């Protein structure tokens, strides 16, 4: 807390909890915890060889002192300039100590990751869509489909490389009395802004040379 | 070909084509194929039209926006005509009916209208034009509806020397009303009354064969001038159509309605087309020549009857 | 602080039971029902009559896009695209060449009034207070292409409501 | 009942129905993937073919191995189990 | 190193069995596919299509991707099987509507300008 | 299985929620199965998000949930302030607090009404609407647009509120309270609506939890969790309300708790007019907050910083975060992740209703057909955030 | 009584073009934030239903389809089997800007652009939503819109 109206006071006691629970959980299964870090808003991250989904999961939901009963979310990042090009993600709920924490692996079109519903009943749906939209496969899920896309999609969307207009538009056609698809054709092309400034705007993320 | 109608795009909904197509009459059977397939491409169509704006609505999802266009004409009228067809890269003549009314009689669809159009096109300078002819036309034929088509047939010859006359035979389509015809009229509430339809022979066509043929005449230049027939790959009997057809319409078949307001059902004159001969015309080009099958009658007679099948059959036998 | 919504429990006197087996043999609380309903019968229903009346309406409100002229008659827009670049849905378009007199102003404008999601950025990005938002919203069209305004059709709205869009900016500025 | 001949009889007659199979190469021991030369895709339909024809279920590691109109007499030798 | 986890199928030999198992789930289903959607092709044309949608897929040879082929392929029989699809997104594997795309050479130069 | 069904809301009828295809597996007469096809509202807006700027995309997330819209903005904003390191300024806060209430109770009257609506009770569902058009005024007022304000973004809000509105605010709240005891005289006591809503989907205290449940779905069965009373964030912390708890778990406590909140807003708002403070509206930096007009046409740096602002937005440090409110529904939240650049890289948007709805066929286990309708009601489900 | 055959047909075609517009009774399609509207242009202040435009009819008894909202790819066979199966006459009007042009989804690949494509509108109604008084006003220029009809008229001079 300072006064300073146009800033956002930090809370230092909440940060040094979370340092502090940190090596608790790297100590505990270090087998799979590659990296964690703490960043400056309160938010702890724990980076976990993908093996160990369910070790490290299971464990946060049930220990004495983790007890993270609710798993918030649950996503993917796409990530091209990587070998394993997309990143899970699992937000961690703990209404008993009221925090969060995030859980993050790495993996790739063709390695799938072990279906984590039986961690958690929540993940039956979030599963299935990140397998909708990204492609990557989860093992042993009950029913694993699609959930977002429109039957017969031949395409992962929500991928990199995936262009914003598709590849296929509909219509109805009177020849054949039913909707049809074909290549798409768009009345005006989707104008691409550049943004980016060409001046470094933060010193502090500043990546060094190579 | 002018500025503004280069081809442009890949021939898709929105991709311009460069045809500027005028079709007369597109309001019906046939039509709404040819500006479907027009619209397909997204070809600048204007569609004059008699009727209420309202009946024109199934025509929008057609075209892209701005590519088509409903104004308003009437036969009778030569100035209406002359706006529709002022800047068209081509002229399409769809008109026609299968009746007679107290306003246009056969002779005014068939000779006049066809005419009158033809002339303020070649006035109007159109570099091309299509006209839909009858494949049974002559002067000395029995039908009136024959009749009077092989009137118009000679002034749009002579009109307009260079259009591409078409004289297609019986068509057959979702919207027909030939296989619709025998399969609901001729049985519905009716034992069929066939005066003995033995020695007719019956050729009938796909409406999208003649869909295809229409357009692919169009962008031929060599086409201008000629005179087309569209007929079926396979000849049959009357009598062994209407059989065949109670077959894949599963209705009850016993071997062997007047003229009045609204529509009529079962003309006097529309008889004798029926059991009217379809000519044999080795010597016209046909369908195979514009790059076009005949999809025979077996393969999508289906469909269309499919709704008269209410809620495994040998195809019907040839006659050659 | 939390509180409790359905803990109650039913006293065992007679009186009390008789209460809820008097309640459910003759219908009580359903008869109430009825009345809450009689009431609302014999009120003043709500209902304004329309078009002869319309719906209040605040100067802020949003509706047919518009472009203004300064008091003399020049167009206000300088072609600066920062409407372009901010319409969230892409729906502007814009082209700008030096006028005869050297002077930058626009050629081609157009608003996609169904790309368009009437959010108010427009009018918020523009220097110049060119590209506005009248308070009419009554002008849907049997057609879709009427529907596209381009630099003319645009230009004819600001005119024809300028009498009230100025108005409405009057009161309005200052909180802007 | 049993007729292991039929068995010689059907599946002949069977493989003719195939329209990709020439009938004069055919023979009860003609070859699929050199005499007639179709595909192992194709096969497999032959070998559902025959499980409709003999109205029984037929593994497909053993299908893996039917490469010769023979194999389906001999294979469903032991399935009829018709001892001729 | 290619040390790689697999999916289901730890070699071709494997993978190449559910190819067979699969082909077979089409090859049985077209002819309710024809008759329950009331498609109007002929129950031939569908198998003479699937063997297509196999057939462009011959040339795979990592264990994994035939493995995820193969897991495409069920759900879209799964959907086939329970109707969960409908008529149009059964067809769209035919491209009625879509007329001729010219495929020579002196097509393209006369058309356009796409390669 | 005996014979499956596919219910479908694709003919929709007077709800308004979206368009649902429901698949079921019935045993007779009493359901057995479910299974929701949730793609047929999916737009992709969490894909078109990865093209706008962070002030671009701020429309969409008014566009998730179509019925709490200030509430969906103000968790966006959150956001963008979080990993911006920049605090809005207290007068902001109470306004987006102000409002906050306000849309919930826009939330709850929806749900509670069209909750009545689905089951015959269709008398509730106008009454309380004419209060949904008196508080739409207020959302025109300040934004100018009914519903889709966009009023509140990273950094406060975007006009002060209009002269004699606080005082035409608080003339609505008065006599609001009226409105509810109208409405409970016609559903709480009547004992059609509680042979519908009684023992019906009842949730047990450790599922709803394992599931991923939040809001009146947690609170509706014990269970003590309001992010407005543990994880406050604007003012929260400054004012009293009593998070109502039920017990039973079944339908009713949940129609209990949302009539609940709607009272326990108005405790809110009536301390939201009186303490409700002077300032400016906005942070007053620049570089984040583009300039009033009044010196955007007067000062230099006033109007590059309002030529970038409107093209290329403000830069945001690169990292990632997840920030929930509770918004009317249940916990609501983003998982914005920015690499520096002023477009987000990628945003998870958790649609409360998307766990509430996966939830469903648990619930609808051992329950006759017609009860899911009074099922997917009491979980305020609607399909804009679901599929989004 | 005397009138030529033109007269006689106006004002029996009068009757039927004020008789499909003083009864129109709307099926809705509430697919997105649009939706909202339509039901407060139901609600009390303006109360739709005062024209006589009831508030539910069975979608094979409709009279007019107001799309609002998107329309997405995996709805959009839905929509047109609905259209199919209208009883003639029967009047489409597109609600919002989504279901116009796409709208703000406009460049969504899951989003078909401008429900026209699916079925022939009859109306367009701008606004995202459009304020409920504006949808009222839409419905309003509908009745006109028939109002404007000869289908005997017509019929009379075929
Ligand atoms: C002759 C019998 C033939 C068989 C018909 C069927 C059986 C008879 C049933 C008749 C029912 C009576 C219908 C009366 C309609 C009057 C509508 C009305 O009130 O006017 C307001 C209407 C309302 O107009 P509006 O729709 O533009 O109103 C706009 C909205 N307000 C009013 C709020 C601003 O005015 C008209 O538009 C003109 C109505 C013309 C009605 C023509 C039909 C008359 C009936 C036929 C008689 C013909 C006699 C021979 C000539
Ligand atoms: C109808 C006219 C509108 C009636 C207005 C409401 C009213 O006057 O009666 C309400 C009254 C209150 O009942 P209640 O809220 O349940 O409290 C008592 C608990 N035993 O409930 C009553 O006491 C009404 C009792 C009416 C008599 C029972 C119905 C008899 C029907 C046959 C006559
Ligand atoms: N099945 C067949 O008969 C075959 C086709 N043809 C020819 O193809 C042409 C088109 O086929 P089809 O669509 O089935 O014919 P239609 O019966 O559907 O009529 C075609 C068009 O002509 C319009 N029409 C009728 N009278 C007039 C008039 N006085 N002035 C202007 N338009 C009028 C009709 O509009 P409205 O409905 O409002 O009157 C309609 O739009 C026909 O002319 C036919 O001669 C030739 C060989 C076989
Ligand atoms: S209101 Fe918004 S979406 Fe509409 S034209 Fe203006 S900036 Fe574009
Ligand atoms: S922001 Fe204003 S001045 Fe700039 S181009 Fe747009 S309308 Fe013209
Ligand atoms: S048209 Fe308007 S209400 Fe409908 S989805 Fe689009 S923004 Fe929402």
């Amino acid at each position: 807390a300072d006064t300073r109206p146009t800033v956002r006071p930090r809370n230092d006691v909440a940060h040094k909890q979370l340092s502090a629970f940190g090596e608790y959980v790297a100590e505990i299964l270090p087998k799979y915890v590659q990296q964690v870090q703490v960043s400056c808003f309160n938010e702890l991250e724990i980076c976990i060889h993908p093996d160990g989904v369910i070790p490290v999961l299971t464990f946060l939901r049930d220990h004495s002192n983790a007890q993270f009963k609710s798993l918030a979310d649950l996503t993917a990042v796409d990530i091209p300039t990587r070998q394993n090009r997309f990143e899970i993600v699992y937000n961690l709920l703990s209404l008993r100590f009221n925090s969060r924490i995030r859980v993050k692996t790495y993996t790739d079109e063709l390695t799938p990751i072990e279906s984590s519903v039986p961690v958690y009943k929540a993940a039956n749906w979030y599963e299935r869509e990140i397998w909708d939209m990204f492609g990557v496969f989860f093992a042993n899920h009950p029913d694993l489909r699609r959930i977002l896309t429109d039957y017969g999609f031949e395409g992962h969307p929500f991928r990199k490389d995936f262009p914003l207009s598709g590849y296929v538009e509909l219509r109805y056609d009177d020849e054949v009395k039913r909707v049809v698809a074909e290549p798409v054709e768009l009345a005006q092309e989707f104008r691409k802004f550049d943004l980016n400034s060409p001046w470094e705007a933060f010193p502090a993320y500043r990546q060094p040379p190579e | 070909l002018h500025h503004a109608v280069i081809p442009h795009g890949k021939g898709g909904r929105s991709s311009v084509s460069g045809i500027v197509a005028t079709v007369f009459g597109a309001t019906g059977f046939l039509g709404r194929y040819v500006v479907n397939h027009l619209g397909r491409m997204g070809s600048q169509v204007i569609v004059p039209h008699r009727c209420e704006p309202y009946d024109t609505m199934h025509l929008r999802p057609m075209g892209d926006l701005g590519q088509i266009i409903f104004m308003d004409w009437n036969g009778r009228d030569k100035d209406s005509i002359r706006r529709a067809v002022e800047h068209s890269s081509v002229v399409i003549n769809l008109v026609g009916r299968e009746w007679e009314t107290q306003n246009f009689d056969f002779e005014d669809v068939f000779v006049k209208i066809p005419q009158a159009i033809a002339q303020v096109s070649k006035e109007a300078g159109v570099e091309k034009f299509i006209h839909i002819s009858h494949l049974n036309a002559d002067i000395k034929s029995s039908s009136k509806y024959l009749r009077s088509k092989a009137v118009g047939e000679k002034e749009v010859r002579e009109t307009f020397p260079e259009a591409t006359i078409i004289k297609p035979a019986e068509i057959f389509g979702r919207e027909d009303r030939f296989l619709n015809y025998f399969a609901n009229i001729r049985w519905f509430g009716g034992v069929p009354l066939i005066s003995l339809g033995k020695k007719t022979v019956k050729q009938p066509v796909y409406i999208v064969d003649v869909t295809k043929g229409i357009i692919n005449a169009i962008k031929d230049p060599d086409a201008r001038g000629k005179t087309f027939a569209f007929v079926g790959p396979s000849r049959y009997l009357l009598f062994d159509l209407v059989q065949y057809v109670f077959a894949v319409a599963h209705r009850p078949f016993l071997p062997y309605f007047e003229i009045s307001p609204f529509e009529p059902w079962t003309t006097r004159d529309k008889v004798e087309r029926i059991h009217t001969t379809d000519k044999i015309l080795p010597h016209l080009p046909g369908l195979e020549d514009l790059g076009v099958e005949a999809t025979p009658l077996e393969l999508k007679a289906i469909e269309v009857l499919r709704r008269h099948r209410t809620y495994d059959v040998q195809p019907a036998k040839t006659i050659p | 602080t939390y509180k409790y919504v359905n803990l109650r429990e039913p006293s065992m006197d007679m009186k009390s039971v008789t209460d809820r087996a008097a309640q459910t043999l003759l219908w009580t609380e359903l008869i109430r029902g009825l009345g809450m309903t009689l009431s609302y019968l014999f009120r003043e229903p709500a209902t304004i009559n329309y078009p002869f009346e319309k719906g209040p309406l605040s100067p802020r409100f949003r509706g047919e896009h518009a472009l203004r002229r300064y008091p003399s008659g020049e167009e206000r827009c300088i072609a600066c695209k920062l409407c372009e670049a901010v319409c969230p849905a892409q729906a502007i378009t814009i082209e700008a060449e030096p006028r005869a007199d050297g002077s930058r102003r626009t050629t081609r404008y157009d608003i996609d009034m169904t790309k368009c999601i009437y959010c108010g950025f427009c009018q918020e990005a523009c220097p110049v207070d060119a590209i506005v938002e009248g308070p009419n919203f009554e002008f849907s069209t049997e057609t879709h292409e009427e529907l596209l305004y381009n630099k003319e059709k645009l230009l004819n709205n600001g005119d024809k409501w300028e009498a009230e869009i100025a108005a409405n900016i009057q009161a309005d500025y200052l909180y802007r | 009942p049993l007729t292991l001949e039929g068995i010689k009889d059907r599946v002949l007659y069977v493989l003719k129905l195939y329209d990709k199979i020439d009938p004069e190469k055919l023979s009860v021991n003609s070859h699929f993937m050199k005499d007639l030369g179709l595909d192992s895709l194709d096969q497999v339909e032959i070998i559902m073919a025959m499980e409709d024809e003999f109205g029984f279920e037929i593994p497909d590691i053993d299908a893996e191995k039917l490469m010769c109109p023979q194999e389906i007499v001999d294979y469903i030798a032991d399935k009829k189990d018709v001892y001729e | 190193s290619t040390s790689v986890k697999p999916i289901f199928s730890r070699d071709m030999n494997e993978a190449k069995r559910r190819v067979r198992e699969l082909y077979r789930a089409w090859y049985r289903e077209v002819p309710n596919t024809v008759h329950l959607f009331q498609l109007d092709i002929s129950v031939k044309q569908g198998r003479d299509k699937v063997r297509e949608m196999f057939k462009k897929n011959a040339h795979i040879t990592d264990p994994r991707v035939v493995d995820l082929l193969v897991i495409k392929g069920k759900m879209e029989l799964e959907e086939t099987i329970k109707v969960w699809k409908q008529r149009t997104h059964v067809m769209r594997f035919f491209h009625e509507t879509e007329a001729p795309r010219p495929k020579d050479f002196l097509s393209k130069f006369y058309v356009g300008h796409d390669p | 299985l005996v014979s499956n069904l596919t219910l479908n809301f694709g003919p929709q009828h007077p709800a308004a929620h979206g368009v649902l295809r429901l698949v079921m597996e019935l045993s007779g007469e009493m359901v057995r199965k479910c299974d929701p096809h949730i793609g047929l509202l999916h737009r992709g807006t969490e894909k078109l998000i990865e093209y706008k700027t962070y002030l671009q995309a701020l429309p969409y997330f008014d566009r998730l949930d179509y019925v709490s819209m200030m509430c969906n903005e103000q968790a966006y904003s959150l956001a963008v302030e979080k990993l911006l390191n920049i605090r809005p300024p207290p007068r902001a806060q109470w306004i987006r607090v102000l409002f906050g209430e306000i849309t919930r109770l826009l939330n709850h009257i929806m749900a509670v009404t069209t909750h009545a609506l689905d089951i015959g009770a269709m008398t509730p569902f106008f009454w309380m609407f004419e209060e949904r058009e008196k508080m739409f005024e207020f959302y025109e007022r300040v934004s100018g647009a009914r519903m889709h304000a966009a009023y509140v973004r990273p950094g406060g809000v975007h006009q002060d509120l209009p002269l004699g509105l606080m005082d035409d605010i608080y003339e609505f709240s008065k006599n609001f309270s009226l409105r509810i005891d109208e409405l409970e005289e016609m559903l709480t006591n009547n004992r059609i609506w509680r042979n519908r809503t009684v023992d019906i989907g009842i949730v047990t205290a450790e599922d709803a939890l394992n599931y991923g449940f939040s809001g009146v779905m947690l609170r509706g069965s014990g269970i003590q969790w309001d992010l407005r009373k543990t994880q406050p964030y604007d003012v929260y912390d400054q004012v009293e309300f009593d998070v109502p708890i039920g017990s039973r778990g079944d339908c009713y406590d949940r129609y209990l708790c949302r009539v609940e909140e709607m009272r326990q807003s108005i405790r809110i708002i009536s301390q939201c007019l009186n303490k409700m403070p002077p300032g400016e509206i906005k942070v007053d930096d620049a570089k984040v907050s583009p300039p009033k007009r009044a010196e955007m046409k007067t000062s230099m740096e006033s109007l590059i910083h309002h030529f970038k602002l409107y093209t290329e937005g403000y830069q945001v440090p690169p990292g990632a975060t997840y920030t929930a409110i509770e918004a009317p529904k249940g916990e609501f939240g983003v998982y914005l992740v920015s690499d520096g650049s002023s477009r987000p890289y990628r945003c998870k948007i958790k649609a409360p209703g998307f766990a509430h709805l996966a939830g469903l066929d648990k619930m609808s286990k051992g329950h006759m057909l017609a009860d899911v309708v009074a099922i997917i009601g009491t979980q305020d489900i609607v399909f804009g955030e679901v599929d989004r | 009584p005397s009138s030529r055959g033109e007269y006689v047909v106006a004002k029996l075609d009068d009757l039927i073009n004020w008789a499909r517009r003083s009864s129109l009774w709307p099926m809705t399609f509430g697919l997105a934030c649009c939706a909202v509207e339509m039901m407060h242009m139901a609600a009390p202040r303006y109360d739709m239903d005062r024209f006589g435009v009831v508030f539910r009819a069975s979608p094979r008894q409709s009279d007019v389809m107001i799309v609002a909202g998107t329309l997405t790819n995996k709805m959009a066979p839905a929509l047109r089997k609905v259209y199919d199966q209208m009883p003639e006459p029967r009047y489409v009007v597109s609600m919002g800007s989504c279901a116009n042009g796409g709208g703000y989804y406009h460049y969504s690949y899951s989003v078909v652009r401008g429900c026209d494509r699916i079925v022939p509108v009859d109306i367009y109604v701008p606004g995202c939503p459009p304020t409920a008084e504006a949808l009222l006003y839409g419905i309003l220029q509908l009745q006109k819109k028939i109002k404007r009809e000869k289908r005997l008229r017509i019929w009379y001079r075929r």
